[PDB]
């Protein structure tokens, strides 16, 4: 059975561990935990193909930096989430993208990106705005919403295509 | 007689080497008595593992590999973030045993409960079922989970602070994250074995002082001598080491028909005779215009009352030994005691005194009313206080005056209240006088306990009163921990060797010890395995084993799983080298790997504990990875699979070098001394990192070394492309960034303390295949074959490592780098120099070891002149300014 190695980056309070969490338990938290680095996987059949998903959950806090060199290594797609709330989420995927392109030095890496918190009826980031950087970077984008599951099946089962594409 | 006991007893034929009908065969009493008498001991521990089941059985199988203090030293918890640490915590979902983890960030001070009680609050958060979590799971769950090292088998059973288990600690010093293992307690409790202990079926006058006569011993005749002039034997009464008078000899007889029939008067009185005094005795020759040389053929000694305390009388007879490997002497008095059970052998038949009665030694009702009656019979100033004091800080080997000697036995009642001089009053005692030995035998049964550091000098060959040892076990059963047990284990086993009587009290220290922690029971078992061969000590040994191997439990299968192990690596090298020594190495891998194909040999050296570290699993040979070294004796590189759950989290295969033809006694002492040193640097603000590898003696010069991975020697660095400038280069490459400055930094610490280690141990001259570096910069040495005597540096610091210390410089003699490395060799070496006592106890303690380069005291008086232990803590540093200097060429 085929194992797919996700990981899930992005900032401080974006809510890429409960978007995680709404998949296997499909249960939402509200209680900020902040998570350090912790692992995940379920099996779910994807385009008729049966495979495992090895979800690796980063921190948002620029505390724990050191440790992105090592999982930014064995990860073989990526799910960029930003917060729709937070404009500097957006801002600092940047760095993400530019780090990930460094130790992997090929270009177009399996990578999806994310739009969490779309269920927060007050949008600060546009919704347009999103597709040029997802387009300039050559990658998917989707908006997902952690409290109504809305999406983020989508986008985990899109970056498990984009890794199949990538090969 | 019963089935389970026929079982048993051939199990433990197997570990220890030898049947244990042979056992039933001895006809001397204090060999049957051992069996019997020794055995309580063993009930006593098993009755120590059933007192709480399960968590007593598995606090015996896995013991906590902790340190010895819970605090930490400054430049260890400054490495903390904040004082906590960042610990992965590994689980196993129980399909398809895949696993998942949670990263936790805690401060050191939490026993393993409380991180297993924080990992329970972390994935009760995530399931959004709450309700009251902390009613239930934070405390039903709470007991039902243990932590486990992920890659051996080590377990957090015990509720230490996290920061003292020896793995944490490591890592924090290291700088890894540390990765655990939840399992629950019930799967490590159903895996324990059944402990099945039951007792073998062999379980079911005058006095001494009262006899006016001189000691005199007859010398008859003389047995099964080889011819190639004429012989004579040469006697002495001997208590320990120390004669109690003149060695008196017999007069010259032709070796064609030895024969004296003559008796022997010693200049000691009957009632003087000490408890341990001993007859060092042995046969020796000479051989017109040369000088006469006197020659020792073979050797023996007897003790002069036997283990009832009964004075030995009548006719004798002993089989004497083969002389030892070049004796200074004509005797061998810390030689063991007993009859050579080859008896093919030069026997001597003695005749000694008969009195009408049998005589006894006093007990001490008796002697303590003889103390009485001298101290009546001889019937508090301050400047002596100071004098009393300066001689408890001199060194064992220092050189103590006849005045001194008569000074510290006139003030020894004051001497109870400094209670370390013991060991100097001690010496200073006339043990050939029943008049102080009966004082100082008053002072012993009162005096205050002392460290255990101290204690083990009084187990030495110095010190052969059972009265002074047993005062030393006494210290030792109350203050020394497990955790030193095992570093001091064995100097321990050695001084075993010394005690006159199979039946003694350290011993019965040692097997409860053994038998009540597996962890020291194993190496206390190859301790013993490993000197089987020898015949002066295989009896001692051999019953020890059998009583060990009779109540260790379950432990003796995995035992049997090595020996047998072991003796196909044996057999395997001794072939190899018995046929295909002078093959080519290409022709020999493929005699090997054919003898290793084999079925019966395939699975003999698959699924079995590694001997250096039981905590090991040993999976499938992985025979693609094995290989002869291109070494002298045919080292042979094994690799073997971790079978860890969990193993590819620590490392995923297991390297051992088994090395057949070169003794490795002394590069284990070696390695240990380096230990202790790194544990002294470390225990007082010097962060100086050794790397005291492994390394364990299984037997006649065979044994197991530890491979230590991403390590290359100063020669393989050298020629990778003898330019001074390739060493600095390829650290550069190998660290590039800002980890520059710490492979620089772990460098010149690491070569700081191997640089004043092997000077004052005097270990081989290193060269550049003896040095080697890791890719963090750490530098270590190997191969430490010689030590002490053969003023010389080993270490010379060459240009190519002072080029790394000064990070490159034009002139690296002076450098700002350079004044900070030499400055830490000044403090490592007034660090040794402080604990110097520790050191000469240990070197002292293996006299009895027959080691090639511990013979006598002046073998161990070496690390007196590199430390300079007769001059002043200035003058000697200044001592060491030859280093930096003379062997240099240049500095200081
Ligand atoms: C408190 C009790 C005992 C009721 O919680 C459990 O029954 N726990 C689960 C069984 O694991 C066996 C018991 O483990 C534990 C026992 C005590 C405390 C914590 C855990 C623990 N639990 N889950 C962990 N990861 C983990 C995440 C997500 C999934 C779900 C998925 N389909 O991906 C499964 C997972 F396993 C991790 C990771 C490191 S510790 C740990
Ligand atoms: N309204 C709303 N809140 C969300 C959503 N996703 C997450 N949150 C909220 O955002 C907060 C943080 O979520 P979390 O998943 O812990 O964020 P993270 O990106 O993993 N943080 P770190 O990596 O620092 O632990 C929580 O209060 C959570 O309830 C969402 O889709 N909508
Ligand atoms: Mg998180
Ligand atoms: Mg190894």
């Amino acid at each position: 059975m085929t194992e797919y190695k996700l990981v899930v980056v992005g900032a401080g309070g974006v809510g890429k561990s409960a978007l995680t969490i709404q998949l296997i338990q499909n249960h939402f938290v509200d209680e900020y935990d902040p998570t350090i680095e912790d692992s995940y996987r379920k099996q779910v059949v994807i385009d008729g193909e049966t495979c495992l998903l090895d979800i690796l959950d980063t921190a948002g806090q620029e505390e724990y930096s050191a440790m992105r060199d090592q999982y930014m290594r064995t990860g073989e797609g990526f799910l960029c989430v930003f917060a729709i709330n937070n404009t500097k989420s957006f801002e600092d995927i940047h760095h993400y993208r530019e780090q990930i392109k460094r130790v992997k030095d090929s270009e177009d890496v399996p990578m999806v990106l994310v739009g969490n918190k779309c269920d927060l009826p007050s949008r600060t980031v546009d919704t347009k705005q999103a597709q040029d950087l997802a387009r300039s970077y050559g990658i998917p984008f989707i908006e997902t919403s952690a409290k109504t599951r809305q999406g983020v099946d989508d986008a985990f089962y899109t970056l498990v295509r984009e890794i199949r594409k990538h090969k | 007689g019963n089935r389970e006991e026929k079982i048993l007893n051939r199990e433990i034929g197997f570990a220890i080497g030898m049947p244990v009908c042979e056992f039933d065969m001895v006809k001397d009493p204090e060999v049957q008595d051992f069996r019997r008498n020794i055995l309580n001991v063993c009930k006593e521990a098993v009755d120590l593992r059933d007192l709480n089941s399960p968590h007593s059985r598995a606090m015996y199988v896995y013991p906590p590999n902790v340190e010895s203090s819970p605090e930490l030293p400054k430049h260890i918890y400054n490495k903390l973030d904040k004082g906590q640490i960042i610990v992965v915590i590994w689980v196993i979902v129980s399909p398809n045993n895949d696993k998942q983890k949670y990263t936790l960030k805690i401060n050191h001070d939490c026993v393993p409960e409380q991180v297993i009680a924080e990992a329970i609050r972390k994935k009760t958060r995530s399931m959004l079922l709450s309700s009251e979590q902390l009613k239930l799971c934070v405390l039903e769950y709470q007991g039902k989970y243990i932590l486990k090292v992920c890659g051996c088998d080590e377990y957090f059973l015990e509720k230490y602070p996290l920061s003292q288990y020896k793995y944490i600690r490591s890592c924090i010093m290291l700088g890894r994250m540390p990765n655990l293992m939840l399992m629950a307690k019930e799967s490590l409790y159903s895996q324990l074995p059944m402990d099945c202990f039951t007792m073998p079926s062999y379980s079911r006058t005058k006095s001494l002082w009262v006899i006016n006569s001189a000691l005199r011993i007859k010398i008859l005749c003389a047995t099964y001598v080889n011819v190639n002039d004429k012989i004579y034997v040469r006697t002495g009464i001997y208590h320990g080491g120390e004669p109690l008078c003149d060695n008196v000899n017999t007069q010259r007889v032709p070796c064609s028909n030895p024969r004296w029939n003559e008796w022997l008067n010693y200049d000691i009185y009957i009632p003087d005779l000490p408890r341990a005094a001993r007859l060092c005795l042995s046969i020796c020759s000479v051989k017109k215009g040369a000088k006469e040389e006197h020659c020792p053929l073979a050797w023996g000694n007897i003790n002069l009352f036997d283990y009832t305390d009964t004075l030995v009388s009548g006719k004798m007879a002993l089989n004497l030994w083969p002389v030892p490997h070049g004796l200074e002497d004509l005797l061998n008095p810390i030689g063991v005691t007993g009859s050579n059970p080859n008896k093919e052998t030069p026997c001597l038949e003695l005749e000694f005194d008969w009195f009408s009665s049998v005589v006894k030694f006093p007990d001490m009702s008796v002697i303590e009313e003889h103390a009485n009656w001298s101290v009546s019979r001889e019937a508090l100033r301050e400047n002596d206080k100071e004098q009393l004091k300066a001689i408890s800080t001199r060194d064992p080997l220092s050189e103590i005056t006849e005045q001194e000697k008569d000074f510290l036995w006139s003030h020894r009642h004051y001497c109870v209240t400094i209670p370390e001089i013991l060991p100097k009053l001690l010496l200073s005692v006339k043990w050939n006088s029943r008049d102080e030995v009966a004082q100082m035998y008053c002072l012993v049964k009162d005096w205050p306990p002392i460290k255990p550091e101290q204690a083990m000098e009084l187990l030495d060959c110095n010190y052969p009163d059972p009265m002074v040892r047993g005062f030393a076990v006494r210290c030792l059963e109350k203050y020394l921990t497990d955790d030193k047990l095992s570093q001091y284990l064995i100097q321990l086993v050695q001084v075993l060797k010394y005690e006159q009587y199979l039946d003694n009290l350290l011993v019965r220290f040692l097997l409860k010890k053994a038998l009540t922690n597996q962890r020291i029971g194993h190496f206390f078992f190859w301790h013993l395995k490993s000197e089987m061969h020898n015949k002066t000590v295989s009896q001692r040994f051999g019953l020890l084993l059998e009583s060990y191997c009779r109540a260790c439990g379950m432990y003796l299968k995995h035992l049997n799983r090595q020996v047998e192990a072991m003796e196909k690596l044996i057999n395997l090298t001794d072939i190899l080298k018995q046929e295909k020594k002078d093959e080519t190495q290409k022709v020999q891998m493929k005699f090997l790997v054919e003898q290793m194909r084999r079925p019966d040999f395939m699975d003999a050296l698959q699924g079995f504990l590694s001997p250096l570290n039981p905590a090991h699993q040993l999976g499938n040979l992985r025979l693609e990875e094995c290989r002869i070294m291109s070494s002298a004796k045919r080292p042979l590189w094994l690799n073997w699979e971790n079978p860890d759950i969990m193993s590819e989290l620590l490392f995923q295969n297991n390297e051992i070098i088994f090395k057949n033809g070169d003794d490795l006694r002394q590069d284990m002492l070696t390695l240990q001394i380096i230990r202790i040193m790194e544990n002294i640097w470390q225990n007082q603000g010097l962060d100086l990192r050794m790397l005291p590898y492994g390394c364990l003696s299984i037997g006649d010069c065979v044994g197991l070394i530890e491979v230590v991975r991403n390590s290359h020697t100063i020669m393989q660095i050298q020629c990778k492309g003898f330019n001074s400038h390739t060493l600095h280069q390829w650290l550069k490459d190998k660290n590039k960034g800002e980890i520059y400055d710490a492979a620089i930094d772990l460098f010149t610490r690491s070569c700081a303390g191997y640089c004043v280690a092997t000077f004052i141990l005097g270990i081989g001259d290193r060269h550049n295949s003896n040095i080697m570096v890791k890719d963090d910069g750490q530098l270590f040495h190997i191969d430490f074959g010689h030590f002490l005597d053969h003023e010389r540096v080993p270490f010379v610091l060459t240009q190519d490592f002072l080029i790394v210390i000064s990070k490159g410089a034009q002139e690296c003699t002076k450098t700002r780098e350079f004044e900070r490395f030499q400055e830490m060799c000044y403090k490592a070496y007034l660090a040794i120099r402080q604990h110097a006592n520790l050191f000469i106890n240990l070197f002292s303690m293996m006299l009895g070891s027959g080691m090639p380069e511990l013979q006598s005291f002046d073998d161990i008086a070496y690390i007196r002149k590199t430390l300079a232990l007769d001059k002043t803590e200035q003058e000697a540093l200044e001592y060491f300014m030859k280093q930096m200097n003379d062997a240099h060429h240049g500095g200081w």
